[PDB]
């Protein structure tokens, strides 16, 4: 509550327009980090044999390691009907991969 | 090394007719689900996955899923909780495999 | 330590408050217009006489 009419002997004025303001934000929960229950049995995959993650260019600044940063915000899949990611190549500024 | 492990992925009455062969689209995903389209100039399209072997009927193969069960769906308002906008509302199901 | 708290309609507890008597008119139980009425003043009970 954020008005100033508490604990006041007057309180002749008072009234739903001074008394109980209220801001909603004070009464938050943890929200923000939340989590939830997985079922072990349940088959969701993990394996992606046609897909490509890309990190950001490296800053060579002080702050993190991009390559150790994996987000997986820019995956890239190939066509899966050829067959798995064998091998990536690059040669002369373009990659390759097999 | 020495042999063909063959397994009999569904035997019915899937209309087919030699005038009328088939031409088919293969890709690999995961280690599960490998799947096989395939065409007539005759029929629907059709689809299977080659590491499933409980395909019973015809209707497992089109590319819009089969409904088994008697799925009873009743919907009732509860009060007292929630944030809505004032309005009707109607609420639709659909199935979707993963 | 993670916790599920419960919704306004899983609630065994709706709300917790003090209980203040009403008062009411002569008149007006008799002609039911209003019966019963909030009080001016809140009237506690005493513990002792």
């Amino acid at each position: 509550r954020y008005d100033k009419n508490r604990g006041q002997v007057n309180n002749l004025a008072v009234s739903p327009t001074n008394f109980n303001l209220f801001n909603p934000v004070y009464s938050q929960k943890n929200n923000f980090f939340t989590f939830r229950t997985i079922d072990y049995e349940r088959f969701s995959i993990n394996y992606f044999p046609n897909s490509i993650t890309v990190t950001k260019e490296k800053s060579l600044g002080e702050d993190i390691d991009t390559w150790t940063n994996i987000t997986l915000a820019t995956t890239l899949d190939l066509d899966g009907d050829k067959g798995e990611i064998v091998s990536l190549n690059t040669y002369n500024n373009e990659i390759f991969c097999f | 090394g020495t042999y063909f492990e063959t397994l009999i992925l569904f035997s019915g009455n899937l209309n087919f007719s030699t005038d009328y062969p088939i031409e088919s689209i293969s890709v690999y995903e995961n280690n599960n689900i490998q799947k096989v389209y395939w065409v007539d100039g005759l029929n629907q399209a059709r689809v299977i996955n080659i590491t499933k072997d409980d395909y019973n009927n015809a209707d497992d193969f089109d590319f819009v899923g089969t409904i088994h069960t008697s799925s009873k769906i009743e919907v009732s308002k509860v009060n007292g909780s929630g944030a809505f906008g004032q309005g009707v509302i109607q609420y639709a199901f659909t199935y979707y495999n993963k | 330590g993670v916790v599920v708290f419960p919704t306004l309609e899983d609630r065994n507890i709706l709300c917790q408050g003090i209980l203040c008597p009403t008062v009411a008119n002569y008149k007006d139980r008799l002609d039911n217009s209003p019966f019963v009425q909030s009080s001016w003043f809140s009237r506690p009970k005493q513990a002792t006489e």
